[PDB]
């Protein structure tokens, strides 16, 4: 999911 | 000495340009080692036709989830989750090549090619290889993304290996 | 109905000019009121005299630690920090006033404003209203700022009430 | 400290  | 692979990217099935990575495995040496083997397919799974599913222009291109196909899968070739190596390099501009987590220690075989500097990732992403040959393929296939990530076309991993 | 509280603005000391909202206390009542609070001064403590701590162009404009000035402090009109109201309203564009925090109900003080659309923050910010005027200077203000948020010159909150 |  990261990187935001 | 730190091995280089390509991957041969399609836009849907139409051939569309060579990047080929630099991976330091002289500072990540187990980052790199899972990138390089599932490039190569060696153990048998790999990232030969998996696509980039989320596309985000003006920050990166990710990929690599090659069980489940949406940013919800991946595994690595230590079992499906390992350590933060490190965090020796930085995020420092576009053509680094940085592994995607759910957090710390969860690295599995999803990475992100930057497109630009995101220093906000520093420390919470782990760094290991950056563009040698092909950041303007990187580049072109950002106009496939969207703000929120969703694609518009299939962009895949047509075949992917190592080149020395 | 829906309160309207204005900052003026100064570079060190050089009054720049005056920003306006409208707070959404019709949707987030409780988020609104803390900011229209803090803004008239009316509880003993606010955001006069403040800075703006953080900001990075082409993202936001970040303030309201009026206790640390470093971004590590800041107090809600309810008892240091509350909870997260809601996430009705989303990030869609430039002029969105956002409550920062350190993790879910972690509300105390800072807000940013928003000078790009910034999807990726919905459901983890409370957005609680907009610039009604003087979005050219939330502009002006980037020009002060850096990649990492450091400011070049001290931006403050010279003034600050209710207009309506 | 966020917005990240």
């Amino acid at each position: 999911a990261a990187p935001f | 000495v730190n091995p280089t692979v390509f991957f041969d990217i399609a836009v849907d099935g139409e051939p569309l340009g060579r990047v080929s990575f630099e991976l330091f495995a002289d500072k990540v040496p187990k980052t790199a080692e899972n990138f390089r083997a599932l490039s190569t397919g060696e153990k048998g799974f790999g990232y030969k036709g998996s696509c980039f599913h989320r596309i985000i222009p003006g920050f990166m291109c990710q990929g690599g989830d090659f069980t489940r196909h949406n940013g919800t899968g991946g595994k690595s070739i230590y079992g499906e989750k390992f350590e933060d190596e490190n965090f020796i390099l930085k995020h420092t501009g576009p053509g680094i090549l940085s592994m995607a987590n759910a957090g710390p220690n969860t690295n599995g075989s999803q990475f992100f090619i930057c497109t630009a500097k995101t220093e906000w990732l520093d420390g919470k992403h782990v760094v290991f290889g950056k563009v040698k040959e092909g950041m303007n393929i990187v580049e072109a296939m950002e106009r496939f993304g969207s703000r929120n990530g969703k694609t518009s076309k299939k962009i895949t991993i047509a075949d992917c290996g190592q080149l020395e």
